[PDB]
């Protein structure tokens, strides 16, 4: 289904407010977004790690040149996280996806893994910052 | 610290003469020359260009962000 | 105040660039 | 769901503090921040 997938969607808005926290390798990997390509077609990646990009470009109000190394079946490239939309997962998208998964013999995670994990930024969302994390934010 | 909107004795509004009033003063017009140039007959009215000081100057230059 | 979006920003592509 | 937002000292910019959490910015570092104005119906009457 369309619907429960677009539970562990992170859209442009979340990512703002993780630009610098640790631990930014295990949360998000796992989670899927609606990268751009570029018309109006989408591809939804397969988060596989994180990247730094020696671009730096400017995101709204904050400013990040941290890359994403996503994956959809067997076409890999480096992204950016200034493409990612803010939609959620068509039906046509989620079939080209489910199709593209199929083809590439990549396993489709299991319903409770998205259960399990959808959990995850929810728990890190209201993260105490009582350890020394805020001095290597703002460094 | 900004000049007032009415003269405090009189009532004639001043408040929309303070920048005429320096823009006289600069060009080539004196104090005296001024005042009466502006419409200002009453002394109790002419206190409020002479006496009042501009301190609002002094408070913008704390300007909160950039 | 999770993601206030009303849609977005225009969000750009890649192969735009 | 209001997260007790504040006003940095001198960045001037808006910092999410909630309890038990040290009172810095989140750039630069500073210990000097303001608070907001309420939302509350401020209404004078011009007398
Ligand atoms: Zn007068
Ligand atoms: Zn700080």
């Amino acid at each position: 289904l369309p619907e429960e997938l677009n539970r562990v969607r992170l859209s442009r808005h979340k990512l703002e407010r993780w630009c610098h926290m640790p631990f930014f390798a295990k949360t998000v990997t796992g989670c899927f977004v609606r990268i751009g390509i570029g018309k109006p077609v989408y591809r939804v990646a397969e988060i596989t790690g994180v990247v730094e990009t020696a671009k730096v470009y400017q995101l709204g109000g904050t400013r990040t040149n941290k890359g994403l190394q996503l994956r959809h079946g067997n076409d890999q490239r480096v992204f950016r996280l200034e493409f990612v939309s803010n939609q959620e997962f068509t039906e046509s998208e989620f079939m080209k996806w489910k199709e593209a998964m199929f083809s590439a013999g990549m396993q489709l995670p299991t319903l409770d893994e998205i259960n399990k994990k959808e959990l995850s930024i929810k728990e890190a969302l209201n993260y105490k910052f009582n350890d020394q994390d805020i001095e290597e934010i703002v460094k | 610290m900004i000049i007032p909107v009415r003269c405090f004795t009189c009532g004639k509004i001043v408040g929309n003469k303070w920048e005429a009033y320096l823009g006289l003063l600069q060009a080539e017009y004196t104090e005296g020359d001024a005042l009466d140039a502006l419409g200002l007959k009453r002394y109790c009215c002419r206190r409020m260009l002479l006496a009042h000081v501009d301190l609002i100057e002094k408070l913008l230059n704390y300007a909160p962000l950039e | 105040t999770s993601t206030y979006g009303r849609y977005g920003s225009q969000t750009p592509m890649y192969g735009s660039g | 769901q209001q997260p007790m937002i504040y006003i940095c000292g001198e960045c001037h910019t808006e910092n999410e503090i909630k309890s038990r959490d040290p009172i810095r910015c989140r750039e630069c570092g500073y210990r000097i921040m303001y608070k907001k104005r309420t939302k509350r119906l401020v209404v004078f009457d011009a007398r």
